[PDB]
């Protein structure tokens, strides 16, 4: 899924898909 | 109310061009002129009472949009206390025009306006009007091609009856068009692409 | 001196276009005949105008008849000269 | 147990699905509802949900009593105000008697004194200016 | 020639409007739905038992506002609620709250923000109940 | 004398055409509306008109929204009128 | 103060003609009569819509350069203390529009009006100027804007052969079938018509011209 | 599906709003980010673990001024930075620093440059530092 | 006759046909 | 593509209706 | 199951058929 | 262009990563 | 290495992809 | 390098590429 997003890894992680898009995965 | 009373004289003296390029008047005038040019006439009837019929025909579909505005703004709460209420409302009042535009214009074109869904938020108003009229000049070049097309038969049938006897330095346009008008006249033609495009946007 | 309102706006259906442009314009005609007529009587009435509070009042009622009539005039000229430069083309 | 499932939500649609867990209704701006979410989440402590996830996603929002107004980050305004005849500590009697004293966005100034400086969201501010001028004209 | 053995109205994709009317004769009241929030949409099998408690579940799972008035229940979606901050010279704010209690228009869910012996106080709500409380504030100090 | 100011104006990048304007309306609206108030009740209120301290400012305030509201009168004015000479050709 | 409001206004009268020759209203006007010209069509589609859906894209892309005039120029410091800081500071708010006209204007075209202007005002024995000055001088407005508009012109015709090319191999084609029969004393644009009002609505030019000409300026993304 | 279990924020071409906005829950205010220093892009690995001494390091290495008024963290880039210069009639300016280290508002990287007891000094920052400093200065003579 | 029609059922009982058109059946 | 089962909703949460002939045709 | 559709579960239901939109079957 | 080693970069300097799995994908 | 890069080396270190863009890899 | 170039020489030696070019080389 993380080829050329930016995304934030740790406790509270979530993945950028556009400039305007948050997806937060459950674990 | 005085700033209002801008707003309201620059619809006025705006309103022969956006008549002009955001309504169905441009597809009923462009219909209009190639159905002469179809068959071989040049200055008949004119320029001018072809538009008139046309802006009447296209007056028709487009006056209860501009009706409802009326109404609409004759309401007694236009007095807000914020800026952004206000501005919220003359939003409220443009939906009679973007939801008439949204219908005749294009989404991937308007999304590449936008650049430069639609149910929580309108697209704006400069970003698709001149999509609306590049789809209302294609699509009048569409179907203007396909009235064009049986006058080119009887363009061709009577040159090759022509050639068939030995008469070939013989001019055809002095006789394709008297057979040219009564295949529009025995159709009774007029009377019914006036229907057709009256339903084209106006159901029965 | 004795005044009456009159509090019914009744509705009739349009059939056309033509059928609703017939009321507004005589719905206009009777609004700038009345109030004409109410500024002369006003005047004519010479005990009306010698007095301090009514002429503000008279006033009023002049610079609303020159802005009405005014505006319609300007809004007609610009809706049939929107008309001409379409019918040129 | 409760919870939403978002798969592409407007982010207006998302808070308005809040609005039964949370008791107040939720009024969410125009140009904050271009944001999209998509996930599981659980609602069973919403007043520690709105706050992590108006941080993260860069939100302000403000409850006032009748309604929670979202705004996004960029239309925080700021404003300062010069009283004559009051000082601060009872305009912030007056807002803790009132109901509408936000910690998070509090008024920094001299304690009895005339200026003061407020920023906020945008239906704060032009409520704290409103009855803050309107207090000098009857005073 | 309609085969169902319940109480309830069967609603196929309706508009909020023809929907509200149905619950129109089981709340005693005509019901006024304004514009903005007659576009949307509801579909499914519904039960009026008790329509008081079953509106305040509906408005504010849909996101609405809503008020009774003593003769009709206007409803509005949320994002029309208009605010304003008004004072008044010489009427209190105990006094001007005993107005709304004997009139019948104190409604407990929108309440009035402010100091007890004020002139100045916070409204909020639905636009029916804004421009009845400043109208009716305001018409109390020419008074006085 | 009470006074207020709001600092830090709201910018940003809108693509978005329309609301800018929308903006710009409102705001001049708004602004003119305020004041035609503030004017009146100026001259309304009797006190005010009487003292000499008051009605230097009184003179003032009718200037500045002459000034105002006819500045915008004439460019928008050139305004269309530039769009006209373009499309009528 | 007072007669800035009178260079406002002197600028405000002298407003379309700007657009008659300053912005890129020329490219989209001329390619517009030319695909009508092209298509043979005379009178329609009626060229009073064609100049202003011509118009509302150059608006479209002028927008933000003229937008940062209105923010630099309604600042509350506009009016400063000396002669030559005050005629310093209409350069530089002038100097969006200028480095404009100096990416989309021709080099030498540009280049040719210095030394014309020049042996004008002093005479011949100003030396010329080359291509060298171009990393550190910025030339006038008054000399841009001529160079400027003959370059868009032939930006404009360069684009308006190309797309005649695919019709007048159609008119070709249906010249030389008429007189493969005997039929020498026919009109052909009257059989040639359909099929190139075809092969302009199957291609669909319209929805991808008007992309590639914003794309002339403006990228997406 | 997520990788190493370290914590930290993998930047792939971001323009400084989208970045920002990430550091902004271990900065616990939310960040404004003006429109000319949000056209720069950042790319890279980060880890946020003291974010005042990170956004110190960043605002000189990218080139950027900043100002937390105590509710949010305004960023400005290098070229929009205002002065000005403004007198005291009726207060002084040790008087007037008194109000500023009361009122939270000083800021030890720009401050007042003027005669410690008169009526003339120099102000220069962000412009929502300058248009505070400027207004609040002139609003308390009308005061006094 | 109720396919795609919205309808009130038990005591008062009708069935719309459109939005603006009730059908009241008789006992 | 509720397969037999069909509820009715109000104001307390969901009731079992009583089986029956007619079911809801689903828009799905 | 629900192909694409947001909801909201748990013993008061409600699938998001449109951003307006409401359908009210079984508490999913 | 990095052939296996990773740091990051925050308010001290640079870190050494512990060696794992995914790589950042490099632009030049 | 970092063929038409403009960097700053040393234990600080940065990339220039273009005018406006900054790269934090390894301390070049 | 320096056919159509100017430059100074000596102590602080650079090369003007163009009308708005240094290079400043490293001995």
């Amino acid at each position: 899924w993380l080829k050329g997003r930016s995304f934030q890894y740790g406790a509270e992680g979530y993945i950028k898909m556009s400039p305007g898009h948050w997806y937060f995965p459950s674990p | 109310n005085d700033i209002s009373l801008i707003a309201l004289l620059a619809f006025s003296t705006l309103l022969p061009f956006i008549i002009a390029s955001g309504t169905c008047f441009v597809k009923f005038s462009i219909v209009f002129v190639m159905v002469r040019n179809a068959l071989g006439l040049q200055q008949i009837p004119s320029n001018m009472t072809l538009n008139g019929v046309a802006l009447l025909l296209s007056m028709f579909v487009m006056w209860p949009i501009m009706h409802d505005a009326y109404v609409y703004f004759e309401d007694e709460d236009v007095t807000f206390n914020d800026i952004s209420s206000l501005s919220k409302h003359v939003d409220e009042g443009l939906d009679g025009y973007r939801d008439y535009l949204i219908k005749y214009s294009d989404r991937e074109l308007v999304q590449f306006f936008e650049n430069a869904k639609d149910e929580i938020e309108k697209p704006s108003i400069f970003a698709l009007l001149p999509a609306y009229a590049l789809s209302e000049i294609k699509s009048a070049f569409k179907i203007g091609f396909y009235l064009y097309l049986p006058f080119v038969v009887v363009d061709l049938v009577v040159s090759s009856v022509l050639l068939a006897l030995g008469m070939m330095m013989m001019s055809p346009v002095t006789i394709s068009t008297p057979i040219k008008l009564v295949l529009f006249v025995a159709l009774d033609g007029w009377t019914l692409l006036s229907k057709g495009l009256i339903l084209q946007y106006m159901d029965i | 001196i004795g005044q009456a309102v009159n509090i019914r706006s009744m509705e009739t259906d349009i059939v056309s276009l033509d059928d609703r442009l017939l009321q507004a314009f005589s719905g206009s005609a009777i609004a700038t005949a009345v109030d004409k007529q109410t500024i002369t009587n006003r005047i004519e009435d010479p005990n009306l105008v010698t007095d301090p509070k009514e002429l503000a009042i008279s006033q009023e009622m002049i610079s609303d008849y020159n802005l009405y009539v005014s505006m319609v005039s300007t809004l007609t000229r610009k809706g049939v000269g929107a008309v001409e430069t379409l019918l040129r083309s | 147990g409760s919870g939403f499932v978002a798969k592409d939500d407007s982010l207006r649609t998302f808070f308005d699905a809040m609005a039964l867990q949370l008791k107040e209704p939720v009024i969410v701006s125009k140009m904050a509802a271009r944001k999209k979410i998509t996930g599981n989440f659980e609602f069973h402590d919403p007043n520690a949900l709105l706050e992590k996830l108006s941080l993260q996603l860069g939100l302000i929002w403000y409850f006032d009593g009748q309604a929670i107004y979202i705004y996004d980050a960029s239309e925080m305004r700021n404003a300062v105000v010069s009283l004559r005849n009051v000082s601060l500590n009872e305009f912030n009697n007056f807002l803790k008697r009132s109901g509408l004293y936000n910690k998070n966005y509090p008024l920094r100034g001299d304690n009895r004194k005339g200026t003061f400086y407020v920023s906020g969201p945008p239906v704060y501010v032009d409520m704290v200016v409103n009855a803050a001028t309107m207090m000098d004209k009857q005073n």
